[PDB]
RNA sequence: AAACUGAAGAGUUUGAUCAUGGCUCAGAUUGAACGCU
RNA sequence: GGGGCAACCCUGAUCCAGCCAUGCCGCGUGUGUGAAGAAGGCCUUUUGGUUGUAAAGCACUUUAAGCAGUGAAGAAGACUCCGU
RNA sequence: GCAAGCGUUAAUCGGAAUUACUGGGCGUAAAGGGAGCGUAGGUGGCUCGAUAAGUCAGAUGUGAAAUCCCCGGGCUUAACCUGG
RNA sequence: ACCCUGGUAGUCCACGCCGUAAACGAUGUCUACUAGUCGUUGGGUCCGGACUUAGUGACGCAGCUAACGCAAUAAGUA
């Protein structure tokens, strides 16, 4: 009972004396679609086993997000390295504004309707981790609330 | 030299706070302490206390807070700074965390938070973002 | 201008049963295809994209209304600039057009037959309020709510009419629709719901085609 | 009417003063408020006010070619 | 940069002229043909492309490509110069349009025909 | 009552990589021209 | 708008008409039904697939164009008569 | 895939956060002046007052109409026209 | 050319020009704050150590960085 993508699968090589041996990655996004996702990849000298390894390394990289019913509590802004990623919430009916690496962690996270924008390098790794790494940050009223020891009412 | 008071006082508590330390000193004047009292009642700090020490000269403590293990104050930024300050209308006042931080603004009513000079109807100079 | 080419080669492309063809009688033995697009090859190799579902779907909804590229995007640009949800709105515009209005309440087989219908003058509308009806040629005219549409004096006797009402019988009626068979007069009492419409129609991916 | 206050920066004219006021404009992208100054020339009938006076102009008809203020008022005068 | 030095300075953007010189902002330009030729492409490729030396309305003499198999230019002959720059061949910075003043469409040609000049064939 | 709704990236330097960085492309627009119709 | 008491005269302003897919918007070039899935074309493992309900056949419809009628509104009621 | 249009060329903005105000950088990728002193300038400690120029709020006048946007109304619909 | 044997300007002095170096820490200056450990230089105060100062080094958290690496002498937080 779990949603899972594959985002990107890349081809690299590796130089010994006979020659170049290539290798297969690929990055893969797990999730619920109600707020739990993780992202994971694998390594293999063949796609599909690089994928089930990327999906196995997924299932393990979770976390857990809370999600405005559709969309986020706030804007975020985030990053991993090189990699800056914004993201807001809009509107319902607007749809996942993202390119692939954004809109893959956001879709299988449930996020329904979201503003979205990639700076720096759009690495798909460093996207999704950015990504991630933003919607593992992102906070709620009530926990806000509770951090300052006040009401979702005293913190408008 | 130290151009940036209320910089300074931000960034003393925000090294504190990474470094987990339980209190914060630092010289004291008026601004600072509405500063840390607008954080006290906002629920940032626990408490922020003048100490009036010897030669015409006072010690501002401000008593820090950790959620979790984790500091409170997540985020703390200053907008209007001494080369480049910035001045809004009531119906201009940034938005911290959509509503769940807070815009520290200097009115002609005193620091308040951005929701409490949006209620009072009124702008001034937009001194920092905590949340 | 109007498709006017095979119907089933469009709802083979698509995947899906578009109501192209009149329900006289069963999708699979009208055509014994759908299961493969059409041409040399059909199902293929090298599976599809993100731009492929957002484009296929779109083309989907413009294949099922018979409108083109320019008109829909129109209806999308009015769409995300009325209130609410953008595909929720292009739906109900969509479903609020003269022709598709008319094929639902059942005086044409196929929405082709009901535009060629209105746009013959066969089709008098009857706006909210107005104590007259007007014939009127032109099949994207949106009806608003308590709209009356009847049909032609002169054309109450087609026959493709009176069969025409028997398959909506046997199709289902609409409830958004109030339509008496006695003197071929229907009234649009309200645009449609997205509940009252079919949950297959994934309208956020056009809306998210018409993003670049 | 319309009145400006300034310092005087020259009285070597007869009948006539050069008063430095100054402004803060505002960089349309930049937002920050830089210190503009203009010259004014103004018209002091009985030729009192000296350099380094704080006074008080009003616009009135042109007297002459560029001169088209006239003081009013010796706000304060040179320490 | 300060905010004092954006003020004092600001940030200028450098204004990239255009890649056809020739045509001074104009879809298409008139010349005469002042020499016909064939020459080699760069590096990869190899062939005998077919370019002609054209020198046109705005007193420019540029050297321009013709496309598709087979023309009939020559020394004197009038031709509508379009932008677009030939990759492979060095200077060549303009397209003949075929088909459009002097300048013939490809004879055979079926598929591509608006792109040469061809009309309909009945 | 409303005027308060909006933000996508890709290719290309390497045996491969991440970064930097230029070039190129997908969009919209026109008092348009040209080609086919 | 100019002249004249008016009648009226003038007005390439203006209101129109002509040409041009130059753009925007709209409509059409038909609609249903039709398989041993005809012929022909193309591919093919040489017998299948695809063109394809597509065509033919049958049943209807006449928007726009064409022909014939009818027919608003753009007009502000001038002049003249009567009354106050 | 568009469609009485469809492509190409030219041109502008976008994508380009690729002049970065929003919104970038400078150890090694391009980038700290060889170092200092200092002029204009920029910026600037604590406390109690004054002022009210900046700042903020209110009021008044103005910011032409058209256009953009919202709610409507009239063209058979739409474009278009039009009231607030 | 490198190697060898000679060898002049120059290197040295005085007074002036030149104004450039991988003139480098390839790191502008100034201010505040942010785990720690071990050296060394110049002071100072206490009881051979202890502490405190201003330099000068080697390590090493958090943080930062594309990575290397920097890390109270920041390339950290302002």
């Amino acid at each position: 009972g779990l949603v899972e993508r594959l985002v990107t699968v890349d081809r690299v090589a590796k130089v010994v004396k006979g020659g170049r041996i290539f290798s297969f990655t690929a990055l893969t996004v797990v999730g619920d679609g109600n707020g739990r996702v993780g992202f994971g990849r694998g390594k293999a000298r063949e796609v599909p086993a690089a994928i089930q390894k990327a999906l196995e390394a997924a299932k393990r990289n979770m976390i857990t997000v809370e999600l405005n019913d559709a969309t986020l509590h706030h804007p975020i802004k985030a990053r991993h390295g090189a990699s800056k990623v914004y993201m807001q919430p809009a509107s319902e009916g607007t749809g996942v504004i993202a390119g692939g690496a954004m809109r893959a962690v956001l879709e299988v996270a449930g996020v329904k309707d979201v503003l979205t924008k990639c700076y720096g390098s759009t690495n798909t790794a460093n996207v999704v981790r950015a990504t991630f790494n933003g919607l593992r940050d992102m906070s709620t009223p009530e926990k806000m609330a509770a951090k300052r020891g006040k009401s979702v009412d005293e913190i408008l | 030299s130290m151009q940036d008071t209320v910089g300074d006082m931000l960034t003393r508590i925000r090294n504190a706070q990474m470094a987990n330390k339980v209190s914060v000193a630092m010289p004291s004047s008026k601004l600072r302490k509405s500063i840390a009292d607008l954080l006290v009642s906002e629920g940032y700090v626990a408490s922020a206390v003048v100490n009036a020490e010897e030669n015409n000269k006072a010690t501002l403590s401000i008593e820090l807070k950790y959620f979790e293990g984790k500091a409170v104050i997540e985020t703390i930024q200053r907008f209007s700074r001494p080369g480049l300050r910035q001045h809004r209308g009531k119906d201009a006042i940034p938005t911290v965390k959509q509503g769940m931080g807070v815009a520290i603004v200097s009115t002609s009513q005193g620091i308040m938070s951005d929701r409490a000079a949006r209620a009072a109807g009124i702008g001034g100079e937009v001194v920092a973002f905590v949340a | 201008a109007r498709y006017i080419g095979p119907k089933l080669k469009l709802s083979r492309r698509e995947g899906t049963d578009l109501g192209l063809k009149s329900g006289v009688k069963p999708y699979d033995v009208k055509t014994k295809k759908a299961a493969r697009p059409p041409g040399q090859h059909g199902v293929s190799r090298n599976k599809t994209s993100e731009y492929a579902l957002q484009l296929r779907e779109k083309q989907k909804v413009k294949r099922i209304y018979g409108v083109l590229e320019r008109q829909f995007a129109n209806y999308y640009k009015e769409a995300a600039r009325k209130r609410g949800a953008t595909g929720e709105n292009l739906l109900a515009m969509l479903e609020s057009r003269l022709d598709n209005v008319v094929y639902r309440m059942g005086f044409g087989s196929t929405r082709a037959e009901a535009r060629q219908l209105v746009s013959h003058r066969t089709v008098m509308v009857k706006k909210a309020g107005r104590d007259e009806f007007v014939r009127v040629n032109i099949p994207s005219i949106q009806l608003q709510d308590g709209d009356v549409i009847a049909i032609q004096e002169k054309s109450r006797e087609q026959l493709r009419i009176k069969n025409a009402i028997e398959l909506a019988t046997q199709r289902g009626i609409p409830e958004w629709l109030d339509v008496d068979h006695s003197k071929l007069q229907g009234t649009f009492k309200k645009a449609p719901d997205r509940i009252d419409l079919p949950a297959e129609i994934n309208e956020s991916l056009i809306v998210e085609l018409y993003s670049k | 009417a319309s009145v400006l206050t300034g310092r005087v920066v020259s009285d070597k004219m007869d009948k006539s003063i050069t008063v430095l006021i100054e402004r803060l404009v505002r960089h349309p992208l930049y937002g920050k408020q830089l210190r503009r100054s203009t010259k004014i020339k103004a018209h002091d009938e009985n030729n009192v006010c000296q350099q380094g006076d704080l006074v008080r102009i009003k616009e009135t008809r042109p007297i002459s070619k560029t001169k088209a203020w006239t003081l009013v008022d010796v706000v304060e005068k040179v320490e | 940069a300060t905010t004092n030095q954006l003020i004092r300075k600001g940030r200028k953007t450098i204004k990239e002229k255009s890649k056809v010189p020739a045509l001074q902002a104009c879809p298409q330009r008139r010349g005469v043909c002042t020499r016909v030729y064939t020459t080699t492409p760069k590096k990869p490729n190899s062939a005998m492309r077919k370019v002609c030396r054209v020198r046109l309305t705005s007193g420019y003499e540029v050297s321009s490509y013709i496309g598709g198999e087979g023309h009939n230019l020559q020394e004197h002959s009038v031709v509508l110069i379009r932008g677009g720059r030939v990759k492979d061949l060095p200077g060549v910075r303009y397209h003949t349009v075929r088909g459009a003043l002097d300048c013939a469409g490809v004879k055979d040609r079926k598929q591509g025909r608006s792109k040469y000049g061809a009309k309909k064939p009945k």
